[PDB]
């Protein structure tokens, strides 16, 4: 799956 | 479910010099598709909560001075304090938000100021007349500004030894000066108390050459 | 400035209910993920919960211990935020923090900005407020307050109104074996002008005492 905080 | 584990428990490191923390993740922190540490750093000074310092494991925050830094990658981690000052004692946590909910923290590294051996100054306190008429009598005994945190209370009522009636606590490490006071106080009843006549508190000390013994009477 | 300030910790027994809210200011409150944070005496951090924006469904997730027992809710319209606690337990004794990042920054589970916390006891034993004590009197005079016998936790001590700040102790409290607090408070040099402004809010005593030679 992916992180769920994004990062710009 | 990532386990945040962190090493060592305690630190205690001279002023100016450098401090270092590790962290372990229980599985990969770092994400391949980007190649960013989902991993910050908190540090919490005694009565305070967590300030955020480090985020993708080496982003400094805003205002962090620059002598926090962080690095590592994937599983393993570092904190590193290089110019390390007297505000800088706290515990430092370790956070995950790899795998989101739920964050989870390691179980957080002390940092203390070493120091030069400080002896503690001594005072001892007799009850107030405010707690005396009341059935109990608490006799208190300072040690203030010493260092390190080690020391040794012994009360005696009558230059008899007492064991399992005194209590005491310590400060958190003076931010400004990294000393610790200690504060212990021995219990009796007023009947007690009144039974007998001369209280000492004897404090030893790695700075204290022979035991001192601070008395009163009544 | 940001400003998340906490309210409503105290004292309450085993199995009872309580809510704890969070204010805030200096961000935009509406597309902020907020959390809860708590912190046992003497241990470590413990995620508690979580609630998304409105925009994303005001979605909430909780950590295991607490799932089913504790409810977090948001008031954009206030910018409050709510933690509700029942059937609370005894491990459930810490303080608890609300936290959240900067939203301009996306920051959901990055954790920039935390409340000073407030402490929920739980416990069945009941409310006491203290007794406060004087202590009286290299060429350093020692004198201070003893407050003594009170639960639960916290005491706010200060020095003359307060501050006189320098030369000051104020030392962790001790558990007596009565299952009562006790802790004392200290300052220094032979001069004279020394009160101590005692205050235990779960008990409405809020006492000054006068130390004297």
């Amino acid at each position: 799956l992916q992180p769920e905080q994004p990062f710009p | 479910d990532i386990v945040m584990t962190q090493s060592p428990d305690s630190l205690a490191v001279s002023l100016g010099e450098r401090a270092t923390i590790n962290c372990k993740s229980s599985q990969s922190v770092l994400y391949s598709s980007n190649n960013k540490n989902y991993l910050a750093w908190y540090q919490q000074k005694p009565g305070q909560p967590p300030k955020l310092l480090i985020y993708w494991a080496s982003t400094r925050e805003s205002g962090v001075p620059d002598r926090f830094s962080g690095s590592g990658s994937g599983t393993d981690f570092t904190l590193t304090i290089s110019s390390l000052q007297a505000e800088d004692v706290a515990v430092y946590y370790c956070q995950q938000y790899y795998r989101t909910p739920p964050l989870t923290f390691g179980g957080g590294t002390k940092v203390e100021i070493k120091r030069t051996v400080a002896a503690p100054s001594v005072f001892i306190f007799p009850p107030s007349d405010e707690q005396l008429k009341s059935g109990t009598a608490s006799v208190v005994c300072l040690l203030n500004n010493f260092y390190p945190r080690e020391a040794k209370v012994q009360w005696k009522v009558d230059n008899a030894l007492q064991s399992g009636n005194s209590q005491e606590s310590v400060t958190e490490q003076d931010s400004k000066d990294s000393t610790y006071s200690l504060s212990s106080t021995l219990t009796l009843s007023k009947a007690d108390y009144e039974k007998h006549k001369v209280y000492a508190c004897e404090v030893t000390h790695q700075g204290l050459s022979s035991p001192v013994t601070k008395s009163f009477n009544r | 400035e940001v400003q998340l300030v906490e309210s409503g910790g105290g004292l309450v027994k085993p199995g009872g209910s309580l809510r704890l809210s969070c204010a805030a200011s200096g961000f935009t409150f509406s597309n902020a993920w907020f959390n809860w944070v708590r912190q046992a005496p003497g241990k470590g951090l413990e995620w508690v919960g979580r609630i998304k924006t409105n925009t994303d469904g005001g979605t909430t997730d909780y950590a295991a211990p607490v799932k089913g027992r504790f409810t977090i809710s948001r008031d954009d319209s206030k910018n409050t935020l709510y933690l509700q606690m029942n059937s609370l337990k005894t491990e459930d004794t810490a303080v608890y923090y609300c936290t959240t990042g900067e939203p301009l920054v996306n920051h959901i589970t990055i954790l920039d900005y935390w409340g000073q916390g407030t402490l929920v006891t739980v416990s069945s034993a009941s409310t006491k407020g203290p007794s406060v004590f004087p202590l009286a009197p290299g060429g350093t005079a020692a004198l201070g307050c003893l407050v003594k016998d009170y639960f639960p936790e916290p005491v706010t001590v200060s020095w003359n109104s307060g501050a006189l700040t320098s030369g000051v102790h104020t030392f962790p409290a001790v558990l007596q074996s009565s299952g009562l607090y006790s802790l004392s408070s200290v300052v220094t040099v032979p001069s004279s002008t020394y009160i101590c402004n005692v205050n235990h809010k779960p008990s409405n005593t809020k006492v000054d005492k006068k130390v004297e030679p």
